[PDB]
RNA sequence: GACAAUGGUAGGAGAGCGUUCUAAGGGCGUUGAAGCAUGAUCGUAAGGACAUGUGGAGCGCUUAGAAGUGAGAAUGCCGGU
RNA sequence: GACCGAUAGUGAACCAGUACCGUGAGGGAAAGGUGAAAAGCACCCCGGAAGGGGAGUGAAAUAGAACCUGAAACCGUGUGCUUACAAGUAGUCAGAGCCCGUUAAUGGGUGAUGGCGUGCCUUUUGUAGAAUGAACCGGCGAGUUACGAUUUGAUGCAAGGUUAAGCAGUAAAUGUGGAGCCGUAGCGAAAGCGAGUCUGAAUAGGGCGUUUAGUAUUUGGUCGUAGACCCGAAACCAGGUGA
RNA sequence: AGGACGACAUUAGACGAAUCAUCUGGAAAGAUGAAUCAAAGAAGGUAAUAAUCCUGUAGUCGAAAAUGUUGUCUCUCUUGA
């Protein structure tokens, strides 16, 4: 049998032209006023997935 | 294909019993018996070839010792001289000329008194 | 191509050769489409039990704690003096592909060892009315070809190939069942003249 | 010949077989360490799992949808136009049977990228806006 | 030909001996093969020969291929004592 | 048939699901070989007979139905050196005295006396350990294959590489088969725009890009789905057999 | 929805080419010598390892009979836009 793609993390991530990842930073669902204006509004950029946790997901993202 | 265990288990408990006569009993019969006596008979082995060179150097030092004393010099007196009076050459294998000639011997007796 | 033979002879000597018979032969190319060759008339027919296999063997042999000797699972286990084979062989296939740049290559690597090596020789169309060794063995001999000769044909007439059977050494294939095997087993080449236009039309 | 063969020089290698002797380092343990989870026979974890904590993608939000239509062009540049000579005209029925457009999804878009340097009757399914200009430089047509 | 390095368990890397089988080239064998037994031999190691005895018909060597490919222990399993 | 060759391959090469175990369903092994040809030992002798020793058949009975070759453990009979004042993980290195004579080389067997020396694995911060395991000898007994993934080594071409099922062909490894796939162009959630694009009122500033090498088969490493290195539970469920 | 006449296949079977003499041996198929057949050098046995000793193979050849597969000959049946 060949290999499945995690489902749940295709939904998440895209792929960039170099291999790196690409993801969206967290925090960001309620509680805003427990965030300052300097604090929400850089949860809004958007980061690559690090060097440490991409030799986790090596083989879970086979297909992108 | 099966390879089937052929005749190396024959000849490799062989090479390793035929090391092993002579000795007591079961240790040159069986062969776990006669094995690991065989491992350790090439381990005692190796610090008594590093342990003669040193042991039979206790023994001419006994020798040189024991002729100096009927010329009544010790023997750190005689190997202080022989360094000293004369450049003669460290050697204590060469107390064969204690044994042999003491006629050979009283004379460097004499060179180490000389110059000391 | 060196001139032509029929039994002791020359005629026009066809000279036209192609990147077919001239190229340095690589051997890289050269030994692994011979192990896709070898490597493929194995038909693997070869298998073993293992635990699930054999017959019997489910009974727990009652041996747990309370008896004084070992933990026993089942009297069919691969320590067992019985059936259980671990890790055995299994009914599997041994073919892999390789591409058709590097499956031309290799007929331009074999037939060109032939020339170097004087191993080649060209020879008008024969006919045999009725198929006879002793006639075909006459032939041969007078040729000068050596133990294991390689005959090419353009198409397989009915008469030729059924001659030269039972002569050891002599394979006889046609202009378009040329192998990588069969041509570095032979010592001497011997192509018809109606042929040797026929695998270079197909090549160069 | 055949009775005297010889592999690439360098090609081949041999495979390392665990537990089968003390000297040849793989053996005793086969290269597993001591006791532990991932030295039993068929442990080691599943991948991406932190070990209890929550893993990396149970900590990001997800993001977008699929625009289930969803067009898509292929690539010609004005770079792989010089590849024909003679003034020719430039057909989708030319385009793809030289083997500049190899498999197409839909039709073909002319992006500008390098230098037409000839003089082409080009007609593609949708131009772009700097490449409508260097066409029209050395004298060119349209036509979608 | 100078000057250098070389204890080592978990573990990473390299280089080799051997066993059954197949393909190709060469070869020994009833004027006696394989197997077994004795020996004071050869290589840096695994391992290779040769010399008499028993044995009674099949076996090695050079290059490459493929593995049911190597046992001192699992209160391991059957047989013998 | 690059499958096995009597602990193998069927449980079974022997008159096998048979001796034998169980009330019952059910469990289940052990066994092969004289010689080319039975020419399978006439007759004498010790014996109650077995079993022997001669004579005979045979190439050989030192192949006699305990019947091809005949390993080790273990029990014997013979003989060169040696031991009855000594505290021994049984060896090692130094060495007198004695009896021998090989694959000829600064040889072999034996060992009065002297020095050093608390077995082997497995688990441990640490084992002579009075922590675990093996009575001994012999066989058997554990990282394997498939279809994918990624990196490394090779090789063929290289802005291009390459076929899948199928059909012809010696269970041929080789010709057709361009459906398909990866590359040549990225960016955004998406419309889309495109050497640039998205966020933004604004290339103002920043994110990811751009000025290049890929692809197809294979050697090795490892990861994934499969029992996945092998051995061992207490127990759960489904049909059935038993007062 | 109810039959005949012979074509071919299956279950018996037949033909089927070519080596003689010495050495070692208990025995020739072996080595040393001369011969031959080959649409036949696949394989097994014969006192050891046989293309030519035997059973055979490539090739032809064969059915009293009982099934089986189809061709065309009946024979049943039919209105077409
Ligand atoms: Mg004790
Ligand atoms: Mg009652």
């Amino acid at each position: 049998p060949k290999m499945k793609t995690h489902r749940g993390a295709a939904k998440r991530v895209k792929r960039t032209a170099s291999g790196q990842l690409k993801r969206s930073r967290a925090f960001t669902s309620h509680l805003f006023a427990n965030k300052s204006t300097k604090q929400k509004r850089q949860l809004r950029k958007a980061r690559l997935v690090s060097k440490s946790d991409m030799k986790r997901v090596k083989q879970l993202l086979a297909y992108k | 294909p099966r390879v089937k265990g052929g005749t190396v288990t024959r000849a490799r408990r062989k090479k390793t019993i035929k090391l092993a006569k002579g000795y007591f009993g079961s240790k040159h019969t069986l062969y776990k018996v006669a094995k690991q006596q065989v491992m350790k008979s090439g381990q005692y082995a190796f610090r008594d070839r590093r342990q003669r060179k040193r042991d039979f150097r206790k023994l001419w030092i006994t020798r040189i010792n024991a002729a100096a004393r009927q010329h009544e010099m010790s023997y750190s007196r005689l190997m202080n001289g022989l360094k000293k009076a004369g450049i003669d050459i460290n050697r204590k294998m060469l107390s064969e000329i204690a044994i042999s000639d003491e006629k050979a011997f009283a004379q460097l007796v004499t060179k180490a008194k000389d110059a000391l | 191509y060196d001139v032509l033979k029929l039994d002791g002879t020359k005629s026009g000597s066809i000279e036209l050769s192609d990147a077919v018979f001239g190229i340095e032969p690589n051997n890289s190319v050269l030994f692994e489409a011979i192990n896709l060759q070898r490597a493929s008339l194995r038909q693997g027919t070869h298998a073993v039990k293992n635990r699930s296999a054999v017959s019997g063997g489910g009974r727990k042999p009652w041996k747990q704690k309370g008896t004084g000797r070992a933990r026993q699972g089942t009297i069919r286990a691969p320590q067992w003096r019985g059936g259980g084979i671990v890790f055995g062989p299994t009914p599997r296939s041994y073919a892999y592909k390789m591409p058709k740049k590097m499956r031309r290559l290799a007929l331009r690597s074999a037939l060109s060892f032939k020339a170097q090596e004087n191993g080649l020789t060209v020879v008008d169309a024969f006919n045999f009315e009725a198929p006879k060794t002793k006639e075909f063995k006459n032939v041969l001999s007078t040729l000068e070809q050596p133990k294991k000769v390689l005959v090419v044909t353009e198409n397989e007439d009915v008469n030729v190939e059924l001659s030269a059977r039972n002569i050891p050494g002599v394979q006889v294939t046609t202009a378009q069942g040329l192998n990588v095997l069969d041509i570095t087993n032979a010592d001497s080449l011997v192509i018809t003249e109606a042929a040797a236009k026929k695998v270079e039309e197909v090549l160069g | 010949k055949l009775h005297e063969l010889k592999p690439a020089e360098g090609s081949r290698k041999e495979r390392n077989r665990v537990g089968r002797g003390v000297a040849t380092g793989n053996g005793k343990t086969s290269g597993r360490g001591h006791k532990g989870q991932k030295a039993r026979s068929g442990g080691g974890v599943r991948p991406g799992f932190e070990g209890g904590q929550l893993p990396l993608f149970r900590r990001l939000p997800k993001r977008g949808f699929t625009n289930i239509n969803r067009k898509e062009y292929a690539i010609v540049n004005l770079d792989q136009l010089n590849k024909f000579e003679d003034g020719t005209e430039v057909t989708p029925a030319l385009l793809v049977e030289s083997g500049v457009v190899k498999n197409e999804k839909s039709g073909i878009k002319i992006l500008g990228n390098g230098s037409l340097d000839k003089k082409l009757t080009v007609k593609a399914h949708k131009f772009s806006a700097s490449a409508a200009e260097a066409i029209d430089a050395k004298g060119g047509a349209h036509e979608v």
